[PDB]
């Protein structure tokens, strides 16, 4: 068989592969990002005050 | 006592109320010369811990009758000068159970929104600290709004929503940008 | 369930750029976040006790997020101290 | 018949009366209290910009 089973042509093809690159590339860009800020949260963080932080807020505020 | 102390309190908004209608009061002026007023802003704090329950309905009158004090223009004089912008902080508060939650955000956000609009530019300047300092939590209950439990719940949103607004367009927030 | 997710990610965008910026310079700005989270309290309040299938868990851990996010200003800006 | 029938004791209904009075004054009172409270909105915010106050921020604020 063949000339065509739920295929697309070239003009869609290479579009698709174009729109398939920026999404990948955005996705990427946006984890990277994520996990650059959820180091930087964890460095500054971690050096004191992990659970006092909320539970001031916990006795000051309605539980 | 639980009963007495509520019923104190509810019957001191029945005096204001019926004062006003007799731009002063004699009735809020005492008070203050009392140091009611100044020991009733400091219980303020650590309001989550108090709030059909006796707790709960005693902290409805409480917050209720400062709604009413800062509605007169004498009121914005006193209720001013106790610092409750430094007292709602510290507290860090900012179907049917989250009904209550909004009922208590209501509340608060009345007494700030009507002091603020109360005396004129001389409060201003904190009104836009609170929004600023506690930015993005108003954005999402005016962005919520725009069976029986479902139409409460729905209700204080409104409430919530349009109580924010008017000390927006009341503080002058947009020409801050 | 996902467009709400998306709502809450606008606010925890703003909230830590608004938060690592006041705890970056030091008390010359703690001055301004104290009016920020007094001019809009109680919206906070909602979130941190919100924390206190698949949609539901990202939509969670943006509150998550947002609920820890105003809590490192509070600390940082010394919002316990005015009471 | 009679001698009892899904009822009470003196008591106890002294009590439920006692009990029953406090629920509809709080009612009552808190019931007064939004009423109030809505009447004195809907007359400050009767005077003008009704409409105004939340279309600056429908047009400001993501609608």
């Amino acid at each position: 068989s063949g000339t065509g089973l739920g295929e697309v042509d070239v003009d869609t093809y290479l579009s698709n592969l174009q729109t398939k690159t920026t999404l990948s590339m955005i996705a990427d860009g946006l984890e990277r990002s994520a996990r650059d800020f959820d180091a930087f949260l964890e460095e500054n963080v971690t050096l004191e005050w992990e659970a006092q932080r909320k539970r001031i807020y916990q006795h000051f505020g309605i539980k | 006592d639980t009963t007495c102390q509520t019923a104190a309190m509810i019957l001191l908004n029945a005096l204001v109320h019926t004062s006003r209608a007799s731009v002063d009061c004699p009735i809020i002026d005492a008070l203050n010369r009392l140091n009611f007023i100044g020991v009733l802003v400091d219980s303020l704090k650590e309001i989550l811990n108090e709030w059909a329950s006796p707790s709960q309905q005693y902290t409805s009158a409480k917050l209720a009758l400062l709604l009413q004090l800062c509605q007169t223009r004498q009121g914005a004089k006193y209720v001013l000068q106790a610092n409750l912008f430094r007292a709602l902080e510290q507290s860090g508060v900012f179907v049917v159970a989250l009904e209550r939650h909004y009922a208590l955000l209501v509340a608060l956000a009345r007494v700030v929104g009507a002091a603020v609009t109360a005396r004129g530019a001389h409060n201003i300047v904190q009104g836009r600290k609170f929004l600023t300092q506690h930015r993005g939590l108003v954005v999402h209950v005016l962005k919520k709004n725009a069976i029986l439990a479902q139409q409460a719940l729905e209700e204080r949103i409104e409430e919530l929503a349009e109580a924010f607004m008017l000390l927006i367009t009341a503080t002058g927030f947009l020409e801050y940008e």
